[PDB]
C-alpha cells in the first residue's frame, strides 16, 4: 500500500494521484520515518506536496531523528514548499533531537528569500541549536554578510 | 538508485572545547561502525588478520551512536552526543 | 589463539586489578568479511569463482584447476567435497 | 532487492529462488549455487545471484526442456515474487 | 573498509583514473566505487593488444597512484588483474556431514584451496564465495 | 616453504645399478605411509 | 603571530577539518538477525568551496572568541604553481 | 642440474601441523629410506 | 636486519607468497627463510617463458604486496631478479 | 666435552634409543652438556623421550641438573607435557619445588600450559602452590589470568 511512498519520491503525479483516491494513508512511513511529504519536500516537488496536503497529510510529521518536511525545504531551499507548507500549518519554530529549526537550516545554506519567509511567518531568530548557535551566529561564522544583517 | 544516509555532523568547536581529539572521534566512530583492520596474527600456521569493531547489538541503530564514548584530554568520557548532530539524506550508493 | 587475545591487558586499575580485552570484547574466530554467503541446493557451501585469464585457453585452464584441485582432495578434513556447480566448459567440449 | 534491504530480505528471494529450481524444475535442474552479496551489476547486501547447470541434454527432450524455454518460465514465474526483480537469462554465444 | 560509494570515489577511484595516461590501444575506461568500500576500474584495449604489456602499462600509472591513496586502502592491497569478466566455472565446496558451518568451509577453502588456484596459469581472477576467517574482536561500548 | 605451504626438502640418489624412476617410485611409495596431513611434491629435475 | 599559531597548527586543522571519513554503517553485516534498517553513515566530507575553508576552526581563546583559517590567511582558488604562463599572438593563454 | 640418478624431494605440510609435526613426519621418512640400501643411497635432509 | 626465521617467515615470506597470483606460466615457487634475517622466494617457469614478462610480472606483484610488509623490510626494499647460477668471472680484490 | 659425551647429546635429543643403549654400554657421559647448560637428561625430557630418560636415570645421570639459565629437566617435561616423564623424574629424586633464575616452578609451566593432569602429580609430589615467580604470580594467578577454569578450581 505504500507505493505512495515510492510515488512520492519518484515525482509520478497522477500515480500519487490515482493512489492517493483508492485511500493508500496520507502519512505511510518508511524505515526513517519520512512521510510521503517528507519525501516530496526533499525531492522538491510542488505538485506533489499541495495534493497530499489537500488530502489531510500530517504537515508536521516527525522522522526518526525529528525533522519535519518543512525543515527539507528549508535546508534545500524550495521556496514555494516553504509557503504552502507554512500556510497549510507547518511549526516554522520545530526542532529537530539537535534543536536545529528550519531557520537554523535555510540560514546555514545561505537561502536568503527564505529566511526571509520563515521569519514572517514568526520564526524565533534567538533559537539556539543544541550547541547554542542561532541563525545569526550561523551566518557570522559562515561569513554571510547579506544574511547576518537580515538577521536583527 | 539513491537510499536514506545517517549524516552526523562532528562539531569542531565542541570537540575543541571538552579536549576531545577529531582523531579520536573518527577512529572511534570508525572502527565501531565501520571496522579497522589493526594487524595480522597466525592461524594454525597461516597469516591472517585481525579486526576491530563493535557488537552487532551496538551498531543496529540510529539511537546507539550516543553510546560510544571517547576520551578527552582531561581524562573524562565523552558521550558521541555531546559533539554531533543527525540527519537523514539521500546519497548514492553506487556512483558510476 | 582467540585465548591469546583475550588476555591482552588494556590496562592496570588503581587498585591493581587487570583490564583485559576479554573484559570489554567478544573475542572470537570469523570472517574477515560477512557479505558473501553461499548455498549449494540448499545446503550450506562455498567454493571459489574463476575467471579465466585475457587470453588463455578455457579448456586447458579448466584442466590445470581439476589436477591442482585432486592434489587438494586426499588432505581434507572429513566430509569436505568438492561439486561442479557452474562449469562453461563441458560444453565446449561435448560440443566439438 | 530494492533501495537498503538486508541479507535477510534478499535471501528470503534467493530461498524461493532455490526453491522453484528445486521444485517446479527438478526434471531439468541439477544444481543451483545461489550466492547472497553479489550479482554481476551490483554489489551490496539487496544483491544476489544464483548459478544454475542443467541435467543432460539428453534427459531434457524438446524446445521446451531446454534453455531458452526453462530461463522464460523461471523469469516469468519469478515476477510474482513481491518487492524484487528476478530475472533468469541464458549466457549468449560471445559473452562480449 | 567501512567506506561510502562517495568517499571511496572521491578518496581512491578518481585518484587512480586521474594517473591513467599516455596507455596504447586503449579504447576507454569505467569504474564503479560503491558502498561496500570497492573500486573496480576496467582499461579496456583495442583488439590485438598484448594483454601483458597492457597490464604492465596500467600498473605502471598506478604505481604513481598508490602512495596518494589512503593507508587502509593501500592495507587492503590494490589489485590488477587481466582477466575475462564472466565466470569460466565455479568450484563449489560443501561438507557432506555438517561436522563444518559455512564460516568453517569458506575458510578452509580460502586458507587450503585459494591460493593455488590463483597461482594456477590461466587463471584470471579467483573470488571467493565467502570469507576467509579473521581474529574478530567485537567491542562493547558499556564496558569500554 | 613450497608452493605456499611449509615444507622440507629431501635430497638423495638411487642406489648402485637402479634407475630414478625406481627409486622415486620407492620414495613416493615410502611417502604415502607418513602421517596424516602430510603429503609430498617432486621439485627440480625430479619435477621434469 | 597575533593569535600564537605557526604553519604547523594551520596544516593540522585543515587535515582534520578537511577530511573524508569511512564511517560504517547501521545494519552492517554481520547484523543482529531480524534488523530492517541497513543505512551508510557519512561523517565528515572533502570541503568545497573557498569559504568553507575560511570557517575552519583554528582555536577558540579563553574569551570566547573564535579564531578562523580567514582571520590568518587569504582564501582562494589558484593554481598549484604559478610558473608558467602563455600568451598567444600576446594575448592571455593556455595550452596543451 | 645436479645429478642423474638424483632427485629431489618436497615433504609438505598439508594440514597446518607446523614445525614439530614436520621434522617428525621428515625422521619417519628419513628413517624409513634407510632401510632400503638397495634402492635409496644418501637420502637426506637439505635444510638445518 | 636482527629477525629471527619465523620472524621473517611470518611477517615477509608468507604475505609475499600470498601475493604471487595471476602470474603467467608458474610451475612451482619456494621459499627459505632464515636466521639472518633473509629470505629469498624462488619462482620457477615453463621452459620458454619470456624471462623478462616472468621478471616484470613477479615485480608488479611484490610492489602491489609492498604496503603489507613491516616498515623495516620496505625500508630495506625486497629486490626482485632473474636466476642465473652462471658467472663469466670473479674478479677478487685483496690488500696484501 | 667428549667424543662420545656430545654423541651421546646427538642421541638423546634424536632419540635414538639403541644408539644410547650402546653408548651407555661404552661409558659416555651422563653430564655432558652443551652451550646452553643441557644435559641429555634435558634434551631426552624437552623432546619426550621416555626410554632414554628412564635409561639416562639409572646410569647416574643428574636430575637436578640445570641450564645456564636455571631450569632443570622436570621443568622443560612439566612445561611441554610429557606425564610419564614428569613421574619418572619425581620418582626418581627431581626437585618438584625448583625455582629457575626467573623464580619459575615447574608448577608454574605446567600450569601455564594447562597440562591439569601434569599438575596434579606435581601437587601429589607436593609442590608449593604458594611459590611465586619474580613477577610474584602463582600457579593460581597463571590459572585465573589465562581463564582456565578447570584448572584454578584444582589450585584453588
Amino acid at each position: 500500500g505504500k507505493k505512495l511512498l515510492e510515488a512520492a519520491r519518484a515525482g509520478r503525479d497522477d500515480e500519487v494521484r490515482i493512489l492517493m483516491a483508492n485511500g493508500a494513508d496520507v502519512n505511510a512511513a518508511d524505515v526513517v520515518g519520512w512521510t510521503p511529504l517528507h519525501l516530496a519536500a526533499y525531492w522538491g516537488h510542488l505538485e506533489i506536496v499541495e495534493v497530499l496536503l489537500k488530502n489531510g497529510a500530517d504537515v508536521n510529521a516527525y522522522d526518526t531523528l525529528g525533522s519535519t518536511p518543512l525543515h527539507l525545504a528549508a535546508h534545500f531551499g524550495h521556496l514555494e514548499i516553504v509557503e504552502v507548507l507554512l500556510k497549510n500549518g507547518a511549526d516554522v519554530n520545530a526542532k529537530d533531537d539537535n534543536g536545529i529549526t528550519p531557520l537554523h537550516l535555510a540560514a546555514n545554506r545561505g537561502h536568503l528569500e527564505i529566511v526571509e519567509v520563515l521569519l514572517k511567518y514568526g520564526a524565533d531568530v534567538n533559537a539556539q541549536d543544541k550547541f547554542g548557535k542561532t541563525a545569526f551566529d550561523i551566518s557570522i561564522n559562515n561569513g554571510n554578510e547579506d544574511l547576518a544583517e537580515i538577521l536583527q | 538508485e539513491d537510499t536514506p544516509q545517517f549524516k552526523i555532523d562532528i562539531d569542531q568547536e565542541k570537540a575543541q572545547a571538552l579536549g576531545v581529539s577529531i582523531n579520536d572521534i573518527n577512529t572511534t566512530l570508525g572502527a565501531a561502525w565501520g571496522g579497522s583492520y589493526v594487524n595480522d596474527f597466525i592461524d594454525r600456521g597461516r597469516v591472517k588478520k585481525v579486526y576491530v569493531m563493535s557488537e552487532a547489538k551496538y551498531r543496529m541503530l540510529p539511537d546507539d551512536i550516543g553510546d560510544w564514548y571517547v576520551r578527552a584530554a582531561d581524562g573524562q568520557m565523552v558521550p558521541f552526543s555531546a559533539f554531533s548532530s543527525s540527519r537523514w539524506e539521500y546519497g548514492s550508493p553506487r556512483l558510476e | 589463539s582467540t585465548e591469546e587475545f583475550g588476555k591482552i591487558l588494556l590496562k592496570v586499575n588503581q587498585d591493581g586489578s587487570r583490564v583485559l580485552l576479554r573484559d570489554v570484547a567478544k573475542i572470537e574466530l570469523g570472517g574477515e568479511n560477512y557479505d558473501i554467503i553461499a548455498e549449494f541446493n540448499g545446503q550450506p557451501a562455498s567454493g571459489l569463482g574463476i575467471k579465466l585469464a585475457t587470453g588463455a585457453n578455457a579448456l586447458d585452464t579448466a584442466a590445470a584447476i581439476r589436477a591442482e584441485l585432486a592434489k587438494m582432495e586426499p588432505f581434507f578434513p572429513s566430509g569436505l567435497k568438492i561439486v561442479y556447480p557452474y562449469d562453461t566448459t563441458p560444453f565446449v567440449k561435448i560440443s566439438i | 532487492l530494492p533501495a537498503g534491504a538486508t541479507q535477510e530480505r534478499t535471501q528470503k528471494v534467493l530461498n524461493e529462488v532455490t526453491h522453484y529450481y528445486l521444485t517446479k524444475e527438478k526434471n531439468n535442474v541439477e544444481s543451483v549455487f545461489a550466492v547472497n552479496g553479489f550479482n554481476f551489476a551490483g554489489r551490496g547486501q539487496n544483491t544476489g545471484i544464483a548459478f544454475v547447470s542443467l541435467k543432460d541434454w539428453a534427459d531434457r527432450p524438446g524446445e521446451e526442456n531446454k534453455v531458452e524455454a526453462i530461463t522464460m518460465r523461471a523469469t516469468r514465474a519469478f515476477s510474482q515474487i513481491k518487492d524484487a526483480m528476478v530475472f533468469a537469462f541464458n549466457l549468449p554465444a560471445i559473452v562480449e | 573498509p567501512g567506506a561510502d560509494a562517495k568517499t571511496v570515489q572521491d578518496t581512491v577511484t578518481q585518484v587512480i583514473e586521474q594517473n591513467m595516461n599516455g596507455i596504447d590501444n586503449l579504447m576507454y575506461m569505467s569504474s564503479n566505487s560503491d558502498s561496500t568500500g570497492t573500486v573496480q576500474i576496467t582499461l579496456t584495449f583495442e583488439s590485438g593488444t598484448d594483454a601483458d604489456i597492457a597490464q604492465v602499462q596500467v600498473q605502471n600509472k598506478l604505481q604513481l597512484a598508490m602512495p596518494l591513496l589512503p593507508q587502509e586502502v593501500q592495507q587492503q592491497g590494490v589489485s590488477v588483474e587481466k582477466s575475462s569478466s564472466s565466470f569460466l566455472m565455479v568450484v563449489g565446496v560443501i561438507n557432506t556431514d555438517g561436522t563444518m558451518t559455512q564460516e568453517d568451509i569458506s575458510d578452509y577453502v580460502a586458507a587450503n584451496m585459494k591460493d593455488a588456484i590463483s597461482r594456477t596459469s590461466g587463471v584470471g581472477d579467483v573470488q571467493l564465495f565467502g570469507s576467509q576467517y579473521a581474529m574478530r574482536i567485537w567491542m562493547n561500548p558499556n564496558e569500554l | 616453504r613450497y608452493n605456499g605451504l611449509p615444507s622440507m626438502e629431501i635430497l638423495g640418489q638411487a642406489a648402485p645399478g637402479k634407475s630414478t624412476g625406481e627409486a622415486m617410485e620407492l620414495m613416493e611409495q615410502l611417502a604415502s605411509k607418513l602421517p596424516t596431513g602430510v603429503g609430498y611434491d617432486w621439485t627440480g629435475m625430479s619435477y621434469q | 603571530n597575533k593569535f600564537q599559531l605557526t604553519p604547523v597548527d594551520v596544516i593540522t586543522a585543515i587535515k582534520a577539518q578537511n577530511a573524508q571519513v569511512a564511517a560504517g554503517q547501521l545494519g552492517g553485516t554481520p547484523p543482529v538477525k531480524g534488523q530492517q534498517l541497513n543505512a551508510s553513515i557519512i561523517a565528515q566530507t572533502r570541503l568545497t568551496s573557498t569559504e568553507e575553508f575560511g570557517k575552519i576552526l583554528l582555536k577558540v581563546n579563553q574569551d570566547g572568541s573564535r579564531v578562523l583559517l580567514r582571520d590568518v590567511a587569504k582564501i582562494e582558488l589558484g593554481g598549484e604553481n604559478y610558473d608558467i604562463i602563455a600568451e598567444f599572438n600576446g594575448q592571455p593563454a593556455s595550452g596543451l | 642440474l645436479g645429478t642423474a640418478t638424483g632427485f629431489d624431494f618436497e615433504l609438505i605440510d598439508q594440514a597446518g601441523l607446523g614445525h614439530e609435526k614436520l621434522t617428525q613426519a621428515r625422521n619417519q621418512l628419513l628413517a624409513e629410506a634407510a632401510k632400503h640400501p638397495d634402492m635409496l643411497t644418501s637420502v637426506r635432509p637439505n635444510g638445518l
